[PDB]
């Protein structure tokens, strides 16, 4: 009975983020020699090109982590991150400008990746 | 004086916290707008005796205690903030949780 | 990847079947719906999803589907619904309420709630969001009262005056064209939308109607200016041509009628009741059986909300001062006993929580406290949860149907009755941006911030000089939404329809948006949400006893309130 | 007849070789030259010079030759140059510096500055007059912010905010044609000359430059939008071709890209970077490279200015607090390590002794401090030539040299990177007469009296009850200029060339002066005035060591600063 | 604290009967503003003490006397007002003819 | 209380020198507006205690000497005015260079 104003009585159970979307386990390594921050909702493929992954798997994802969150690498660390699948049109615009179009196209992406030192085209 | 606006503003921190520091003294249980000025005022006067930022952060969380606020306030104030004119110039303290 | 609930409500606020407590009462809101998609919920910041190709659109202009602004993570308490969605404003108007980011990468996402180029955020996590006040009884008497109002989340002051005049410190009155040409120009300077009502009083028409036609938004009747058979009759001849709302506040002295002459008077024809229990002034005892009647439509006004220890010793001293009355002359006690009646306020507690009245109102500063409508309407709800306990309606241990009833009376329910709520009064697509964020510890005591058409008017922030916002003093401030002409974009004028055909707006230079008002005259009690019940009240001549049903309406006053002394500073 | 130079500066204010202390600093500035002709000074009061048929011209009307105002005997300190001047203003410009008087009887008197019947006389005899300061760097936050910023003598604010909305209180963006249109007419009520920066972000250029057209005076990007290169690049399109400047805070979080990779899409062009130091922002932990390139306009913002023992305590728990970070997450500690550097501060401190960070500014309410960017410029001299001695380009003891380089961050370099130094910026025949006198016990601390387009807006002044206006309470206090439909005439709204064009002002009923912005994109580091250096600078990665020219620079934290303690009241 | 405008406004009050008390302790008659502060700080301070309306209404009438203001100041107050947050909310007092 | 502009304001600077009366109390050496505040005061108090204009002119040059304050503030204050309401009305009180 001790009254906390405006507190929650939250419900009990969890919440599962980004339900029914494929999910996808791939190791990264910071290459450069100052720390990487990868946010939530960008589009995987197109982050710091001195990240060394699988740039194809990048491809129409991004990180399986709560909205507004991110992840983490120092200089020189690798480590397993979680992927889940972009959603709405599966579209994406601008930031490193890899994509302008659907992420179908993944010939097309991975080939202005390699022009563009994106490292891990494969 | 030359009072520019921060400092007209200011003044009144100083009056709120006399004001509370007198409902205290005569026995009252402290509210949330009285704890804040309390130790609001505390940190600005601190500032003004020369005492580190960090001194401040300490000190802050020491000043009221739950039993002299009422039920609930403790939980009310996550953090309060002042900036004050420290030797060194103007500075923000924030003292976190300031009332277990 | 699965986040615990506690951690979920704490990062985006709380979604289905989480609870919140408003303020320190014992009132309980849980979450009905949530318009997101778990994993992406919009929010903004360093490395957040409100960012160019991510949750922010870098392809769509303005006019493509695209927001002004969006409220992220709000959750809505309204008559329509007590619920977790984002906000999406548009030209000052309420345009979507969903989902708010880019469809590019979303799933979602409403298709007009697009976060672009063009989109400003406010962050809504953990904040209640409501409708902005509607308060139907207002004196303008003194400026500094606009503050008051915004402070306690209050956004629309229908009512009337001309500052401390005698007829404005007694009544809602702005007589006359050229006092309401006076108040119209007056009112492009104050940071809150109004509407001015016109002297309910005459016995020809045109003396009435000409008020109309001068810009005046509804009439109101007052014992003080002779609430006679004749002026109840030519005001409701005056006001069902016009379409505008008539209010009244009745002859408590009984001089040319009791209340059946009034209501014989009225011959079911609209009109708002105020401050019906009677305190505030009507046909003593017995005013608040207006309350049960189809074609009234009830307001209270806010010093007898809720029934308190004090009330009564407050209200007999508060009349005696302001009516001038001596505590030796037997007449005046003789008044003062018969309109002040713990009886008729101790039952007005009740027919609140039953939906008889369906409006509360401040009645500022003529009996009555401009920022505490919203205050006193909550406090109301608690008290009557403690000693009638939970409604018989409610589900899952909150208490949402009362919360709906409670927050319908001073948002939709006004507005309804005023001929405004196409424009105001709730949280719906296509009314405008009037919207309040507050802090559920500070719920209906101070809002966080206050909306005023989709630019902040009023906010509760600290030090200017300051490297940040929050460090002390936090209080409440006027925004940019105030400023320049700003404020013409960020209030609306409200007015007769004959007026704006008239041209008046353009005559007197209005540069406001100018508001129409309407569809007030059929309508009746059982168009107020959530507060739609007829009944026959029955007011005990001799005992003052109320009842309804057959059943006799009593509760005690309490000692103490929530949203009281742990708040307030004096 | 002769006087001593004692008694002639006190009557007169200083003359050629007097020197003048700064505050309570050990810098000193010396008088380089004077306008006057001795015993020819102008003087107005009982028995005066500026007396009709004397210093006062009987003869001439407005139009011949006649000033609207005189301020006499000002000791300008200005990139221009340290002397003695009387300065002439009419129709709201400085028209004339030199010496004002009467030519039928003065010798030397300069053409165009006759003191008429038109002519209004301010005493500047003792006082140091400056430019109004240029805050280029200002979140529209709080309206209370105004008053704080021309209290320390700071007179044009370039910005972006909506009030305390989220993307406002992170961002200097008003985003979009709606938000930039409420805000245009916003400024018509601040007493304060204002630009408007629109959301540099999109990746296709018609949302972005829609904004421009709306009567945005440039753009500003943001990591919390999105600083990537897409960004980036369309923003710096869009600015080449509408002549406006673009701001950056970057991607502090080095997620799209490292410092190079901003460089790269930037590819050469002319772009203003925000506290390029980088505890306000940007890649982690080298940002204040920047600061080296010929195409970059840098600036500090001022709460690292200067570097005091407090600094870093204070900058790590602020960054914690508005991030909502946790002192027990490592990801979240190793962030604010990376981001809070004594190493890079210290750093900061030298490069603007050395002319490498070319302006200062505030970051208002988002991370600074609205009436400090001016304070804590001269905070930074004074710390710099105690600890690094008067530079080698002195002369005669004097800190002239240092003066002229630190009065510039604030002034004209500002002026100059915005497009806006054709209007603001410096004490300069043909701009406007925003001039601020101090009294030099007070310089860079609390203005005397801000004048505005020629008229005063702002004063340290007493009771205004007194029969003089000295007595206590001596405070800030709005003037003339902002009161009514001067507050139009006395300040300007700075808009794209494109928005003019398109009649903005005219579409929103803007009544303000407008200023064009322009010359904004063939500009560079070698156009700072007095701040021109590019160099190497190397950011170590792994230490955060910052070397210039194989030199560590480096220096220590001060535990008082002058300018402080002894003048403020908290 | 999150200062609402009354809060910011009767801050003054107690202010000014601050400055009154000070003047009354060292042996000054009070004025009519002077008095009239004493007075209203003292209802609104009971009220945070939590008396009632009518105790308030009772004591009002003798925290001054006529010995303790100057001639006329009891004939020029006819009632003090405050309004005040009672435990069971705000609430008016009026002290009628406070000083005899 | 009627209070007028003049009131309004002059009770900030009776505030400001309570302020600065307990900075100066705990040992700190005061600065250049809390010495004003201070002397300001007193000749606003010295009003109202029925002093004459010449009295406070020299009593004023007495109430702070050069060791309550901080170096270069007796030379930062060249006189202080203020205006107070005397038995025979307002006057105004200027105390020429208070601090020696
Ligand atoms: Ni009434
Ligand atoms: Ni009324
Ligand atoms: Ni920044
Ligand atoms: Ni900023
Ligand atoms: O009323
Ligand atoms: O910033």
């Amino acid at each position: 009975n001790y009254i906390v104003p405006g507190e929650y009585r939250v419900a009990e159970g969890e919440i599962e983020i980004n339900a029914g979307r494929e999910k996808t386990t791939i190791r990264v390594s910071n290459t450069g020699d100052r720390p990487i921050q990868v946010g939530s909702h960008i589009h995987f493929v197109e982050v710091n090109k001195e990240l060394l992954f699988d740039r194809a798997e990048g491809i129409g994802r991004r990180l399986n982590i709560p909205s507004g969150t991110a992840a983490r690498f120092e200089p020189g660390e690798e480590m397993e991150v979680e992927l889940t699948e972009l959603g709405g049109n599966r579209e994406v615009f601008g930031i490193s400008d890899l994509t302008n179009g659907s992420v179908d196209n993944k010939e097309l992406i991975l080939q202005r990746a390699k022009e563009l030192g994106y490292k891990g085209v494969e | 004086m030359h009072l520019n606006p921060a400092e007209k503003e200011k003044l009144q921190i100083f009056l709120a916290s006399e004001l509370a520091l007198k409902r205290k003294a005569r026995g009252l249980k402290l509210n949330y707008p009285e704890a804040v000025a309390i130790i609001t005022s505390f940190i600005m006067e601190g500032a003004r005796d020369g005492k580190t930022v960090a001194m401040l952060m300490e000190e802050g969380k020491h000043v009221l205690t739950r039993d002299d606020v009422m039920e609930g306030v403790p939980e009310m104030i996550d953090d309060i903030q002042a900036e004050a004119t420290f030797p060194d110039g103007t500075k923000l303290v924030t003292v976190h949780n300031p009332i277990s | 990847m699965k986040i615990n609930r506690q951690q979920y409500a704490e990062s985006y606020g709380p979604t289905v079947g989480d609870q919140v407590r408003l303020a320190d009462t014992d009132l309980w809101i849980e979450v009905e719906k949530d318009y997101t998609t778990y994993g992406d919920e919009a929010n903004f910041g360093g490395g957040k999803v409100l960012r160019e190709g991510m949750g922010e659109n870098g392809t769509y202009t303005r006019t493509e589907n695209v927001l002004d602004l969006l409220l992220t993570n709000a959750l809505i308490l309204d008559y329509t619904g007590i619920y977790k969605a984002d906000i999406g404003v548009k030209d000052g108007y309420i345009v979507g309420i969903g989902k708010g980011g880019n469809p590019d990468i979303m799933d979602g996402v409403t298709p007009n709630m697009i976060v672009g180029t063009a989109t400003e955020v406010i962050a809504a996590e953990g904040k209640i969001v409501t409708a902005g006040g509607i308060d139907t009884h207002v004196h303008f008497i003194n400026p500094d009262q606009v503050d008051v109002a915004l402070a306690n989340g209050i956004t629309t002051l229908f009512g009337g005056g001309t500052g401390p005049a005698e007829g404005s410190k007694a009544t809602t009155v702005t007589p006359g064209p050229w006092n309401i040409e006076k108040m119209l120009k007056s009112t492009e300077g104050l940071p809150i939308n109004v509407g001015i009502l016109g002297k309910g009083h005459g016995s020809s028409i045109a003396p009435i109607m000409e008020q109309i036609d001068a810009g005046a938004a509804g009439l109101k009747i007052h014992e003080d200016w002779g609430a006679t058979p004749a002026s109840i009759d030519r005001s409701l001849t005056v006001a069902d041509e016009a379409d505008v709302q008539v209010a009244i506040h009745s002859d408590t002295l009984n001089e040319a009628g009791f209340l059946e002459d009034t209501l014989r008077a009225i011959n079911g024809r609209v009109i708002h009741s105020f401050h019906v229990e009677g305190a505030g002034g009507g046909h003593a005892p017995d005013i608040m059986a207006m309350a049960g009647h189809p074609n009234v439509l009830p307001s209270s006004t806010n010093p007898t909300r809720p029934f308190t220890v004090n009330t009564i010793d407050e209200h007999l001293d508060m009349l005696m001062v302001c009516h001038h009355l001596k505590q030796n002359i037997p007449e005046d006690v003789a008044f003062a006993d018969s309109r002040i009646r713990p009886e008729t306020i101790a039952a007005e507690d009740i027919l609140h929580d039953l939906g008889i009245i369906s409006m509360m109102s401040t009645d500022a500063l003529a009996m009555g406290r401009a920022g505490e409508m919203v205050l006193r309407t909550w406090q109301t709800a608690d008290k009557m949860k403690k000693q009638r306990g939970p409604l018989a309606e409610e589900k899952n241990g909150s208490d949402n149907f009362r919360a709906k009833r409670y927050v319908s009376k001073y948002t939709i329910n006004p507005a309804i009755a005023q001929g405004i709520a196409h424009e105001v009064g709730s949280i719906e697509e296509g009314k405008f941006a009037d919207l309040v964020l507050w802090e559920p510890k500070f719920f209906g005591v101070k809002a966080d911030r206050v909306i005023k058409g989709g630019i902040i008017a009023y906010a509760q922030i600290g030090d200017p000089s300051a490297s940040i916002p929050t460090p002390q003093p936090v209080m409440g401030r006027r925004m940019y939404g105030t400023v320049g002409d700003l404020i013409h974009d960020t209030n609306i004028t409200f007015m007769s329809k004959s007026s704006i055909q008239q041209g008046v707006p353009a005559k007197l230079g209005l540069k406001r948006r100018i508001g129409t008002v309407k569809n007030c005259r059929n309508i009746g009690k059982k168009d107020m949400k959530w507060n739609d019940v007829t009944t026959d009240i029955d007011i005990n001549p001799e005992t003052y006893e109320v009842k309804v049903d057959g059943e006799v309406l009593t509760c005690e006053p309490v000692k103490e309130l929530p949203m009281a002394q742990r708040y307030f500073l004096f």
